[PDB]
């Protein structure tokens, strides 16, 4: 069983977004389906449930009445319409199955942003190992992406090859208003100079896509 | 109408008790892996549905219930959630999440320093970055010195979460300055101070 | 009867590439044929089928609508068309024919690894015998630093195949692939035959004979 | 939905059975078959329906279905046996074909030392500014071993990766190589090179190593 959302994104305050989440595994018309949102560093809060055949509906009163929960039973799908979207609706939502009085499935969730700023791809620099390495053999390198939003964005190192001791760092909100994060992996020091390292980064938002060498210097 | 305990920290292969406080009572747990969607623990005590291990158990008790975790090991890094639903207002409360840190042994972290990138330094602005990687406790002491003189300020700090192979933690410390100001001091130093250092560890280095 | 496979190869993420498998031996018009993958590392996983008449065709949830099932049948041909491919794609495809409630007849398979790298030829270094405690002499040929898959080693034109252990390439950290072919043979022989390692790296078009000597 | 085991072992000329689990929780009353993949090469078809065997397939080779559950019976094992076995149905929850995690059979034998060779870095492979050693453990079993590396007596750690080949169709035995990356630089900084192996039909770990 999966249940896949889409939809999710950046939008201005005071605007509207659909949501949908696809189900996969079970017989959707049989169950209920509620969405439960989690803002950013905060825990989980309820927002909507849906009984089998769109018998029942509930919605809490934090929205007041700005989302509409519904569902096709004969396509699998559940939808959810925001409108007069507020800043304090931005978080990641998931929908959830009820089979005993709880939920069992959960999606992968799907971001919301609500706010004014603009989006704008990542710059991502050289963390370039150098004589200032040593450890004994455990040379570091990395990449630095800075001054990019909305989120997420994701690092990768030799297209994948590269997993271990690869450490993603979560982002950080600067004080201009954009992001920043750096990648970093430690590998042996002899295999400095017989290996090419480069970290691919993906800002989907911003349709960004860049490798960058990272070269000992 | 829930309350969680803001944190729980646990042994290797011990057993921790997380509770849930409430007005009444059927408490459903759940579990946040690091970066991952919730997962359902337990539909109510000793129900733990397909997949989910039977070190944890759950507690059926009145008002307020609590969740039981034996066997603590590695993957139980995550904030866990508990959840009721309060029909009065057909409504589902959810609880303040409280987070597992898995105690593990005293670990040294690794220090790196790294200066700022030309393709950056073209750009106007000068980013150098610190580096503190498997150690534990997380708390640590990260100090930006330009020439003697303590700069943490303009620097911002971000820490990964605890490691499940190792349990230990990973943070860079990133200081963020303009091209004048950068080029206005020769002397770049990164200073740690942490449980596993009997003198503090300094990683240097010189604009040119 | 025999099915054959062509059309695999390395292709960037997001592309296209048209799979073709020809059969030969068995009324192709008479039964229904399949698409089945098989990953790197991984077990199998069904794609695609087509009836006898084109009329049943059936895809995997997973490719989401990715892919495209048809058949010659005037040929005796099956297609496969990939579209948007991604990494997951990477893989061994075959062609079956579904006789009865399985897959009866297969093919031999045919290689597809979607990636941005760039294809690049091996270097075959000679790994020669020293000291040994084996009474035997192990010597052998490291086919290092090549993409994609896969590299085929022989030893003297295939005369010698008793005791040769040809290792599974391993994808190093550096994203490129190696390995290393080794033959024991008796410690006597070592000044009197000659030992020659074939290796053939038809992406690329790489074909090396490097002739291993004591040393 | 079919959940195959990951590994089964077996001895020579017993029986050795596999299980293919369904659920229903999905259905059953659907036909199981039965595939076998030898190392290298693509899959062969052994059971299908009801416990039929398509031409080559021996008598050995049998399969059952009992509600949601399949299982292959291979009575008289041989090491020409040592592959991948897969199970196929097909589902109408989904309306796909669905196929196991495979098992991977490997026939039992007798305990094996490996006979250990060392491999210095080639004269070419040095002029292109790398250095790789090659440890090879021949003929050995069981799978489990552990390789060491030294260099002037300077132990090292994950700067070396290594393959293992599948099982012996004829011994039944494995061969591990395990490749040291090093550069002409941190090469030159020593002379002498050696590799450590412990297994378990060895006695005491061994030792080889050269001077250049
Ligand atoms: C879509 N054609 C189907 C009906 C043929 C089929 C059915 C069951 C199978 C199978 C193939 O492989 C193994 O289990």
């Amino acid at each position: 069983v999966q249940l896949l959302e889409s939809g999710g994104g950046l939008v201005q305050p005071g605007g509207s977004l659909r949501l949908s989440c696809a189900a996969s595994g079970f017989t959707f018309s049989s169950y209920e389906m509620n969405w439960v949102r989690q803002a950013p560093g905060k825990g989980l809060e309820w927002v909507s449930s849906i009984s089998s055949s769109s018998r029942y509906i509930y919605y809490a009163d934090s929205l007041k009445g700005r989302f509409t929960i519904s569902r096709d039973n004969s396509k699998n799908t559940l939808y959810l319409q925001m409108n007069s979207l507020r800043a304090e609706d931005t978080a990641v939502y998931y929908c959830a199955r009820s089979n005993h009085g709880a939920f069992d499935i959960w999606g992968q969730g799907t971001l919301v942003t609500v706010s004014s700023a603009s989006t704008k791809g990542p710059s991502v620099f050289p963390l370039a190992p150098s004589s200032k390495s040593t450890s004994g053999g455990t040379a570091a390198l990395g990449c630095l992406v800075k001054d990019y939003f909305p989120e997420p964005v994701t690092v990768s190192w030799n297209s994948g090859a590269l997993t271990s001791g690869v450490h993603t760092f979560p982002a950080v909100l600067q004080s201009s208003g954009l992001y920043s994060l750096s990648s970093v992996v430690t590998v042996p020091s002899s295999s400095l100079g017989t290996q090419t390292y480069i970290c691919n980064v993906n800002h989907k938002p911003s349709n960004t896509k860049v490798d960058k060498k990272v070269e000992p210097k | 109408v829930l309350t969680q305990p803001p944190s729980a920290s646990g042994t290797p292969g011990q057993r921790v008790t997380i509770s849930c406080t409430g007005t009444s009572s059927y408490v459903s747990w759940y579990q946040q892996l690091p970066g991952t969607a919730p997962k359902l623990l337990i539909y109510g005590k000793n129900n733990r549905p397909s997949g989910v291990p039977n070190r944890f158990s759950g507690s059926k008790s009145g008002t307020s219930a609590s969740l039981a975790i034996s066997g603590l090991r590695s993957e139980d890094f995550a904030d866990y959630y508990c959840g009721t639903w309060d029909n009065s207002l057909n409504a589902v409360v959810f609880g303040g999440g409280t987070r597992l840190e898995i105690k593990r042994t005293v670990a040294a972290p690794s220090v790196f320093i790294f200066p700022p990138s030309d393709e950056q330094l073209k750009s106007g602005t000068a980013s150098v970055v610190c580096l503190l990687n498997n150690f534990y406790p997380r708390e640590a002491k990260v100090q930006w010195k330009v020439d003697n003189a303590l700069q943490s300020g303009n620097s911002q700090e971000s820490v990964t979460e605890q490691d499940s192979k190792d349990s230990t933690y990973s943070l860079s410390s990133t200081l963020t300055l303009s091209k004048a100001d950068y080029e206005k001091h020769k002397v770049y130093a990164c200073e740690v101070t942490h449980q596993g250092l009997s003198s503090p560890v300094t990683k240097s280095f010189n604009r040119g």
